[PDB]
DNA sequence: TTTTCAAGGAAACGAAACG
DNA sequence: CGTTTCGTTTCCTTGAAAA
């Protein structure tokens, strides 16, 4: 279970790096 | 084999109607009723073994007939269940449930309604042959046959009670008042009499023949088919012991035959437990005689529902104890040990709004709570007296009844808090509202005075919310209330909503907020309020001075890191909300104290942290910078923009950023936590996003030449963070600081690597007319990544990976000219967790990767350990 | 004796694992 | 890619309570 975290990796990262929501939906690449 | 085709695939057809012509003819032919008797239990089994006339015929012999089928199915391979996946399963196997489940059962269930019409019951003989026949067939070790042969049995024992019960209630009881008004005065029939005594010698004889064969199929019968091996059996066989003790009373509703229940409430099957808790409460439905089944057995039913091995019996143990709590067979010590169970170990592990498996536990413990809460509250009328007056009038339901809902939670809290190990407050909260949220429908109507006893005004007396600490768990349970009865039910949640939404200013005034465990729970009440369920109460006009009355404790207080401080993400949620709310009222708030609070970090920077002074205190001076002005505007700064004259800044990033290094020095490990370089990528993003709204600007009408002067504030955002990297880079590696001075670099990486993602994203996502911007941008901008504060990334890359091997004991393979004294790493406070903050530094190396910002030889060092750090790094590597 | 609500179960669509 | 198993949502049936 600690291992393989591949869906819990997203949402780590949305959540931690994101502190604004207007500039994150345009400063972000697909 | 015809009554099969008949039967198996049959599903609206009559089934009385075809019972009578084999009941009429078994006077007739005696041979050909057993044969396709047996043949038709013979199919659900699956083999081609048949049973001729002659066969069956002999009936004295009935161990030898079976005994040679037997061998037709012990010799035979292929063979499955008709009949078992069929009922477990409609979809699945070929024949589905209906036409081999319903008309089944119901075969043999009115079986004995028919019997009674051509006199083929008492003629009796034809009685004794099933009985013989199927003792006889039920004892093989075969899986197969037992199962048909103990369910044929039981569904006859299923009627036999019934028809008792009937007989018993309908016609002896009825034709003894016929018999008493025979009697008075002087007046026989003596014709009517020799009748009535005929009539009432069939109905007792009757009974007493369905009673020798009621006796006979529970001493062979159900004694050895409850110690049976297979689950299914087992549970079949205890399954419809509650049909025959629901219906007939005087021969089963004893002591002496409910011992079963308690024998195998603790069985080592897991299917049984389950009907075992689904049958029990449906005895004390009933209701001396039954409580001395509880009052022996309640330990094992305690046991079972706290420490159970399966998960789906917990639930109906404690429907259990729910009636066993209303009748008051619970003492008073043991409703505290089932009471503590909505503080389950596990936090969060499943979901909340779904109503998942976490979701039936609490409800059914509630459930359990809410008959406690009216025996004691019912039960506290009588033994004290009640005074003439109170608040208001008279509120004799709500305030006794939430007075004495004070102690038992807490005293629930108390009861599994002195047994495992203590854990922080913060760790107290989340599971108290995790508990509250369930308890919303049982205190919905009564929640309207607990508002009320904030405002402690008032005053009551006890014979034989004062305190602050007890004000908090107040407000704690009271808003995980809140927050929990918008997901169950409806029609119980916008009565609340209109009823409790007014006295939220009264609740701010009242009460002071000057500690943040007072402004926890009320401002996470807030959350689930949005503008329908504002506007439709009418109660818009106090929001407007609700926000200022939060705004003031805002300004006036100090807020500090979320991994320290709580009002971090209160105040940030806040402020979501708000600006989700989208009401121009509120923006304006907002930005006049962004521009308070700019114009005092302003006047703080012209004399606090200037060059010229000789105080050689900036650890003192740092944490007041970040607490008081710093962090606020980082927070308001997500949702409602900021924008800096570049003078501030300029008078910001020579007295602070560009000034740390001869500040490091004096730094704790504390300090140093508390700097996060969040707020001059915030300054960069804004206006980095208000000159995209710019060329928005392109299908309008009415440059102004400042793309050089626009690119300046950035530019020395940028080139200071650059300039501090490096400085930063030459530090004396002592054990002290060698954490505080990698987080400083780690947190001034994360943020440069955010401003240049940023820009180089911007420059791409122009169109291909805007070109004299091209020029400005490649200007103005020299260098977006020094290559030294390169060395500095592949550094932080470095000691977070070799924390993470650290970490998991995986040696790192690495190139032999590198710093390798840092293998082994120092203990870091910094970071709470080093598997999630190392792929997060990976991702955004990667990302600057794939913008041909970083080297091709970054590349090979980055992906040299795919393989030993598992599938997460080479996702990394190669996507 | 009849009506209404709720509780348990089955069908159908969806998600995650798995091969 | 496509299947298979598990979880979720909605509707239907049965039972439990009150008029």
């Amino acid at each position: 279970p600690t291992n393989f975290t591949t869906k819990r990796l997203w949402s780590e990262i949305t959540e931690s790096m994101s502190y604004l929501p207007d500039p994150i939906l345009k400063n972000f690449l697909s | 084999t015809e009554l099969f085709d008949i039967l198996s695939t049959s599903e609206d057809v009559s089934i009385e109607e075809l019972l009578r012509e084999w009941l009429e003819t078994y006077s007739e032919n005696r041979d050909k009723f057993l044969q396709e008797f047996i043949n038709l239990l013979l199919n659900c089994c699956g083999s081609v073994a048949r049973v001729e006339d002659h066969d069956v015929h002999s009936n004295e012999s009935s161990n030898e007939t079976i005994g040679e089928i037997q061998l037709l199915f012990q010799r035979q391979k292929l063979h499955e269940f008709y009949l078992l996946i069929s009922k477990e399963n409609k979809k699945r196997k070929n024949f589905k449930m209906g036409p081999l489940y319903q008309n089944f059962a119901e075969f043999m269930t009115k079986l004995l309604e028919v019997a009674n019409d051509l006199q083929l019951l008492y003629v009796g003989n034809l009685v004794l042959d099933l009985l013989t026949w199927l003792s006889s067939f039920s004892v093989c070790k075969i899986r197969c046959f037992r199962y048909i042969s103990t369910l044929t049995l039981y569904l006859f024992q299923d009627y036999l009670t019934q028809q008792a019960v009937n007989l018993e209630k309908n016609y002896l009881a009825k034709l003894s008042k016929q018999l008493s008004l025979e009697e008075k005065k002087k007046r026989p029939n003596n014709k009517t009499l020799e009748k009535l005594e005929s009539t009432i010698a069939e109905t007792q004889g009757s009974k007493v023949v369905i009673d020798s064969i009621i006796d006979n199929i529970v001493k062979l019968c159900f004694v050895h088919r409850y110690k049976d091996v297979s689950d299914l059996i087992r549970s079949e066989s205890m399954l419809h012991l509650s049909i025959w003790i629901k219906n007939y009373p005087e021969y089963f509703l004893k002591v002496t035959f409910l011992k079963y229940f308690g024998w195998l409430l603790s069985d080592n099957s897991v299917s049984v437990r389950l009907q075992v808790t689904k049958i029990l409460p449906h005895l004390i439905i009933q209701n001396s005689a039954i409580r001395q089944v509880f009052e022996r057995f309640k330990t094992k039913i305690l046991e079972v529902a706290i420490r159970d091995v399966n998960l789906d019996v917990r639930i109906h143990s404690i429907q259990v104890l729910t009636e066993a709590s209303s009748l008051g067979y619970l003492d008073d010590s043991e409703i505290l040990i089932i009471s503590s169970l909505m503080f389950d170990e596990e936090f969060d592990p499943f979901k909340t709004s779904s109503f998942n498996k976490r979701s039936k536990f609490l409800s059914t413990v509630a459930k359990f709570l809410a008959r406690v809460i009216k025996e004691k509250f019912d039960e506290f009328i009588k033994t004290h007296e009640d005074l003439p007056k109170e608040v208001d009038g008279l509120e004799v339901g709500p305030v006794v009844q939430v007075g004495i809902f004070i102690k038992i939670l807490n005293d629930s809290l108390i009861y599994h808090l002195k047994d495992c190990a203590e854990v922080d407050s913060r760790t107290k909260i989340r599971m108290l509202t995790q508990a509250a949220e369930f308890l919303s429908p049982y205190i919905s109507t009564h929640l309207k005075t607990i508002c009320n006893l904030l405002i402690s005004d008032t005053e009551s007396n006890e014979l034989i919310p004062i305190d602050r600490n007890s004000t908090i768990l107040y407000l704690n349970v009271f808003h995980g209330l809140c927050a929990g009865a918008n997901n169950p039910k409806i029609q119980t949640k916008d009565s609340v909503k209109e009823i409790v939404l007014p006295l939220f200013y009264d609740l701010l005034n009242a009460a002071s907020i000057e500690s943040a465990d007072i402004l926890c729970p009320l401002l996470e009440s807030f959350i689930t309020f949005s503008l329908d369920d504002w506007i439709s109460i009418g109660y818009e006009t106090e929001l407007k001075k609700i926000t200022d009355k939060t705004i003031k404790a805002f300004m006036d207080s100090t807020i500090g890191n979320s991994k320290v401080d709580m009002k971090y993400d209160i105040f940030a949620k806040f402020i979501h909300h708000i600006h989700h709310f989208e009401k121009k009222e509120l923006q304006e708030k907002f930005l006049n104290q962004i521009a308070t609070l700019k114009i005092h970090l302003k006047k703080f920077l012209q004399e606090k942290m200037d060059p010229n002074n000789s105080r050689d205190d900036y650890k003192d001076l740092t944490c007041s910078l970040y607490e008081l002005y710093i962090n606020k505007l980082t927070i308001l700064g997500r949702d409602y923009p900021i924008e800096v004259d570049e003078e501030l800044l300029q008078l910001f990033l020579n007295n602070f950023v560009s000034r740390i290094p001869i500040m490091f020095q004096d730094f704790d490990d504390s300090t140093a936590q508390e700097i996060n370089f969040k707020m001059l990528v915030l300054l960069a993003t804004w206006n980095l996003e208000k000159w995209r709204e710019i060329i928005e600007k392109v299908r309008d009408y009415e440059i102004s030449k400042d793309l050089r002067s626009v690119w300046k504030p950035i530019a020395a955002i940028i080139g200071r963070l650059n300039t501090l990297v490096i400085s930063l880079a030459a530090t004396n590696e002592t054990f002290e600081n060698i954490n505080s001075l990698f987080y400083l670099k780690w947190s001034a990486c994360t943020s440069l690597m955010d401003i240049i993602v940023a820009i180089k994203i911007f420059e791409l996502k122009l169109p291909a007319d805007a070109t004299t911007w091209r020029y400005s941008m490649s200007e103005q901008f020299p260098f977006y990544l020094h290559d030294n504060a390169s060395k500095v990334l592949l550094k932080i890359f470095l000691y977070l990976e070799s924390l993470f091997a650290k970490q998991v004991d995986v040696q790192l393979e690495r190139v032999a000219d590198e710093d390798a004294n840092l293998n082994d790493l120092p203990e870091t406070g910094f970071f709470e967790n080093i598997e999630t903050e190392f792929l997060l530094f990976t991702v955004k190396l990667k990302g600057l990767m794939k913008l041909n910002i970083l080297d091709e030889r970054f590349a090979s060092r980055v992906a040299l350990n795919k393989e030993k750090l598992g599938p997460l790094f080479k996702k990394i590597v190669d996507d």
